[PDB]
């Protein structure tokens, strides 16, 4: 069955950078897009970014231009470099995989589904 | 020299005769062609995906999702009956010919001209046209059949049908592989079916460019290019239809009691009780010999799932069928599936003096009755008790799957090793003339779009393009749009299509049908007071023939 | 962009309950809602797809519907374990971004 | 031939699709469906049929017993998921002499 | 004639096979070149001195000081792989061909067009373009290689790589002798390190001029120029790589105790104590025979001072090496010296829709392991007592010259009579194809910039220039700027490069590495939605071969 | 008897290639065991029409 794992969340000073990592197994990592979704303590959900198989990336305006997402298809691993962090970015981050195989620029990063991982916590303060 | 013309306009049709009742029908066509410079010199890969239309449950037949490469090159296509024959020549052909062979094909571009557009920038706008005698027109002839075959007749985009009107070439493009899933639905389905475009599989990618594949001739105003004669190998095409169906093959039963006086009610009779008759039947478990039950040599036509849509990697597509309804010649609204429908514009038959963007349409109904009438079909149990009880018959009014509007004729195919069927009839003027045979190991018996199919290979496509007329400001390393002097070309295209046909004979006492001008249709072949032309469709297989 | 949701909802044990989400033509009217459930402190798990189907192992209790610019989720045979926060999800076709709703808390009585 | 796209994208982006640009009941073209004016990629004429559908997992009985109705080719798009191999695509079982 | 085309466009890559497994590769390449008139009709002797950058102590590596002659001519250079092959052809060559030979090369300028520019000066700006039939394009072929050789692949200034994209020719310049002194320094050097520029020695002055050394053709709009077929004489080129190193040469040691179960930990053991072994070693005073201490036939590769800079009359430069660091396949960051780095713009691979001046870059990690991993070396005493002590081993971590960062490998050299090393792999697209051999009495064994090195001669550089279209106000005695009509030229260039390759053979049970398209690299080879193209680098030596 | 293919398109096509994943399917195991894994035969695409 599909399994995802995440790591890299930690308490960090404002500004600077932080780099998350999510790993996958049980499914053909190449054929599926990967997405990060975040939720602040007690608050609602907010999609962060997604990366289709070809290296094409998508971001939400709250991070567009600040974060950079990527993949390593040879290791079923996805990375999220979070540069220029601010206090508002304090949240829990989850790793997801869309239901329907998809690749290329015109490919919707996330439609419906994902075996969300346990997630990693991130806090920005000093 | 610049001032010397490089060719001759010619739009005559010559019917040269030969031995044994044959005739060479050599058709010449000539056009003036207008080619603007391409919107961009670059190839593009573009996706169309109308989720706005297909998301509405039940519109799954309206899927236009596809990937296409858009090229700077334009396609010149004369593969349509309207490009060669005017109504009169068609009248001669379909009234006097029995079978029609396609022999050769030729084309040449001559009298090239290039012009540049200058704008004055005066407060009231105005612009002046100057000749660019040193500019070039790019011409590429794909004789090796390396490029995708994109017949313009399908989208109603071949050269015009009027010799006295200018024409344009269709912008060229071709399909790029894509993946797509669309689960059908009905007004009333819950949620929203999966309607997704998965992308393009890398192993299927094929990107072509004219520059890397075909030799390109640069034609200045003093140059001309001729393709060279091409020789076909197509199967013969018959200009006669077949009226017999299974019910009319073989020897009729002897009518023991003929009528004695004439009258609409004075039918004949066979005179032998059906269970007591003599003959042959495949229904080996019953003695009844009837016109509906008696064995026949084979089967004409076939029933096919009508409005069946089959999905593959690229999404849904309708199942094609060879022929449509039988006996539906009376009403257009009863054409139903199979019988082709053409929707065309003013370059191809629509009343030219009309306005608006409603295409002019017709539905072709052939004279051949190799079709089916599903409301008259039925399936009944093997015991064959008669009259049949409700439980032993599947009438067309009995539902399948619970849907009251879907019956077994929709999911019922009768094609077999006994099926006999004819090729598709020529459609004048909008019908395609020839088509290329598929590169599959096993090949279809006929194509629905062209009466002639090409056994091995056949004529290459001709592509044109205005050479880049750069300004002094060109800079390759800039990522902006290239700066081009606004340049356009008018050139003369001339082609020769050579057919070989056999004249018809009269095997019967009666006169057969023929196409003729009549008061109800005379104005369709003459210009209007304001110069409006229209070309109406004409039937091909008017004459009848015996099948067996 | 964002999808509207009710703040909270209540239902008695064994009764049926309903939850609603609202959007626009470019998010719900084109792509249906997908409903998620989140237990206290755990990562959320999906309940109903936009396809209308449910993942393997999801109780038959849940079911979803869609109408125009809005969607709706229902629970039949409400149980004590169903007390959790719920979220609608769609895809804004214009921005090309997944849009999640404001969330709703269901109370079991 | 694809349909001419009367309006094309102006920037790179997953959402920057193209558009045929003409209302469907107003399109020029040729289709076999004689009782409609909608011309669409699903409904536009094609020369012939590539591949065919068969009553898959049909078992047919003769004098020697039931057998599976063989088909020429398998599913489309199954290359992305082994679980969808289904009929058509062969399955080989073999031993240490042969792999 | 003005109105007649003088050539034909052609890209087609034609494979023609011979007997005995050889194939001829004819690569046709055709472009549209765009040529503005030069900034000044005069040759210029110019000095660049980035004293400001190098005054910052420790920046000596960034020295850019030199003297050049700037010419009013432009160089048309087709000496790069991307000008001839698209990725598909490169795939076929590097997947099926084991070796490659340069055979012949030809080129021609044709369809010459010359236009002048006039500006209206109207309040809303506008400008018009006019042809000039009398205007001439000056073209010069340096068949005898009189002018200094200056391949443009080193500056990414060759002809572009897309047939559908026009290209500029590179403005031409060459080096003029200069004297330079630059004492190196470190952040912390007191005062200003000696940094001076002295000028030019009288005995090394060479002011080459095209007009006084090369015949010049004056091409009007109806003329053409053909260089003629040049035939190369280069040594053959290998599209395979050697994975063997000194540790993999010869007969491996017999394993008296082979493994008994599968697993990554189930290794074999030789079984014979190291000083009791049999065999041969160059260590004349020790009884150990080990896979490091055994005699091997010769040395593969060699160590060299890496990031070492050497100075001569003209100033400091980096010492070149044939191969780079070993083991870079595991981590790209460890490649560094030897493995070439290519920075290029949009004409030559960078995505054509990108903004800014930042160029695409890549380091080339060849497949051949003839390199070195200096952190794995050590030098120890001739006594050879083990386990070696600190006083007796020079480890790479040991400091040299009081420096933590510099160890002996930085100054270490092991080139000698026993060295065996390989030629440079081709780099598609940005690599240079052929390079002229030096005119020294003793010649380098290889060139690092091109796989093929000319033995006797190689094709003359093609120089182009717009003839001076003077106005009426010309005064040859004037010291002010000359007045010329703004002229530019569009001329089509067509080249033919002919190779001869040997098809590969299956020498092994296992398959070999091959270039292929995959879901990742897929869209690198197809245009974007707005037409953006990009050419990515592609390896050349995927097939392994047996060194010994 | 076989025919040698020709490059017909700008882009590379798919090929069978050894890689860090399939590597140990074409070499014997330490104790000397061999295997043959299935291989595709129609990687190169062709134009149907």
């Amino acid at each position: 069955e599909v399994q995802l794992v995440e790591s890299g969340g930690d308490l960090v000073k404002p500004a600077g950078s932080l780099r998350l990592s999510c790993v996958a197994s049980g499914f053909t990592f190449s054929s599926y897009g990967m997405n990060w979704v975040r939720q602040a303590p007690g608050k609602g959900l907010q999609w962060v970014a997604g990366v289709n198989s070809g290296g094409f990336t998508g971001y939400a305006d709250a991070v567009k231009g600040r974060f950079t997402i990527s993949r390593d298809n040879a290791k079923n691993t996805v990375y999220l470099q979070m540069n220029s962090l601010t206090a508002e970015d304090t949240a829990v981050y989850y790793c997801a995989k869309d239901r329907y195989y998809c690749t290329g620029d015109y490919c919707f990063n996330l439609i419906a589904f994902g075996y969300w991982g346990q997630g990693t916590l991130v806090t920005v303060s000093s | 020299g610049v001032g010397i013309s490089t060719g001759t306009f010619n739009n005559q049709t010559e019917f040269k005769f030969l031995e044994n009742g044959w005739v060479y029908i050599t058709a010449n066509s000539s056009r003036l062609v207008h080619l603007n410079m391409p919107e961009s010199e670059n190839y593009r890969r573009v996706v169309v995906n109308n989720l706005d239309k297909t998301a509405v449950n039940g519109n799954m037949a309206l899927d236009d999702t596809h990937a296409e490469i858009v090229t700077p090159w334009s396609l010149v296509d004369a593969n349509a009956w309207g490009v060669w024959f005017n109504p009169g020549d068609w009248q001669l052909i379909v009234n006097t010919m029995s079978e029609l062979h396609l022999v050769s094909f030729e084309q040449e571009i001559f009298n090239v001209v290039l012009k540049t557009v200058s704008e004055s920038a005066t407060q009231p706008p105005t612009k002046v046209y100057n000749n660019d005698l040193t500019a070039s027109l790019m011409v590429a002839l794909d004789s090796n059949n390396t490029m995708p075959f994109t017949p313009a007749a399908m989208r109603s985009e071949t050269l015009g049908f009027y010799p006295w009107k200018p024409t344009i070439p269709t912008p060229w493009r071709y399909y790029f592989q894509w993946d797509r899933t669309l689960i059908p639905s009905h007004t009333g389905t819950s949620g929203t079916p999966t309607n997704i475009y998965h992308g393009t599989d890398p192993d299927d990618v094929q990107f072509y460019t004219i520059e890397n594949s075909v030799p390109v001739h640069l034609l200045r105003t003093g140059d001309e290019f001729a393709t060279g004669t091409f020789f076909f190998d197509c199967k013969p095409c018959r200009l006669t239809h077949t009226w017999q169906t299974n019910r009319a093959l073989g020897l009729p039963p002897f009518l023991n009691s003929l009528p004695q006086s004439e009258g609409g009610t004075n039918f004949g009779y066979i005179g032998v009780q059906q269970d007591k008759r003599r003959g042959v039947t495949q229904m080996g478990n019953t003695n009844y010999i009837t016109e509906a039950t008696i064995m026949r040599p084979a089967e004409v036509g076939y029933s096919a799932p009508y409005y069946s849509f089959e999905a593959s990697t690229q999404g849904p597509f309708k199942t094609p069928i060879a022929a449509g309804r039988g006996g539906a010649q009376t009403d257009e609204n009863q054409a139903a599936d199979g019988d082709p429908r053409y929707a065309f514009g003013r370059q191809h038959g629509q009343k030219t003096t009309t306005t608006g963007e409603t295409p002019e349409r017709f539905t072709y109904i052939a004279h051949q009755d190799t079709g089916r009438y599903p409301e008259g079909d039925w399936i009944q149990n093997i015991n064959f008790n008669l009259p049949v009880t409700d439980d032993n018959v599947l009438l067309p009014t009995d539902p399948i799957g619970g849907k009251t509007g879907i019956n077994y004729t929709n999911i019922f195919n009768t094609y077999g090793p006994l099926t006999a069927l004819n090729n598709v009839p020529p459609v004048y003027p909008n019908g395609q003339i020839w088509d290329k045979e598929f590169d599959t190991d096993l090949k279809p018996r006929l194509h629905v779009n062209a009466p002639f199919v090409c056994q091995n290979n056949c004529p290459g496509q001709l592509f044109v393009k205005v050479a880049p007329n750069l300004t002094n400001q060109y800079d390759p390393d800039a990522s902006a749009n290239m700066s081009r002097i606004v340049t356009y070309s008018d050139f003369w295209w001339k082609g020769k299509l050579v057919f070989k046909a056999k004249l018809r004979a009269s095997h019967t006492w009666n006169p057969i049908q023929q196409m003729s001008i009549n008061v109800d249709n005379q104005f369709n072949y003459v210009p209007s007071n304001i110069g409006g032309m229209k070309i109406v469709y004409e039937k091909s297989q008017l004459a009848p023939r015996k099948l067996y | 962009s964002v999808l509207t949701q009710p703040t909270s909802v209540s239902g008695s044990l064994g009764q049926r309950v309903t939850i609603s989400c609202s959007g626009s033509t470019n998010n719900i009217g084109i792509v249906g809602a997908s409903w998620y459930q989140q237990l206290p402190g755990k990562a959320p798990k999906l309940l109903v797809y936009s396809d209308g189907n449910r993942p393997s192992g999801v109780p038959d209790r849940f079911s979803g519907s869609n109408s125009g610019n809005s969607a709706t989720l229902t629970i039949t045979g409400l149980q004590a374990e169903d007390e959790a926060d719920y979220y609608c999800q769609s895809f804004d076709t214009t921005l090309g971004a997944a849009v999640f709703g404001g969330g709703t808390h269901l109370t079991v009585l």
